[PDB]
């Protein structure tokens, strides 16, 4: 959902069924690099780096 | 007739034509249809309208 994207809802745009797709913004997903700017929240409440 | 006045809501009786589905001759079966990104309610004015 990150890099590649997500659809995940539905919604009603003017009284039209539109999907919802939620994404990374452009910057932080371009390059290698920024694997490191993605965290997991683990199991206790911390947050691991990829 | 006698459901017409002495009655407290509509209640039509009515036979059945005998080819069950065309067209009652001098009557037709008009769409108003929103065509822009409109409202329900909208619709309905124009309806009125």
């Amino acid at each position: 959902a990150a890099w590649g994207g997500s659809y995940v809802n539905d919604f009603i745009d003017r009284g039209r069924v539109k999907k919802v797709y939620v994404m990374s913004e452009a910057k932080y997903r371009m390059l290698p690099d920024d694997i490191g700017d993605w965290y997991v929240r683990a199991a206790d409440g911390q947050m691991v780096p990829f | 007739r006698a459901f017409s006045q002495i009655k407290d809501a509509m209640v039509f009786a009515f036979n059945l034509p005998a080819i069950v589905e065309l067209g009652t001759a001098t009557g037709f079966d008009f769409e108003l249809i929103d065509q822009a990104g409109l409202g329900h309610e909208k619709l309905t004015q124009a309806r009125n309208q």
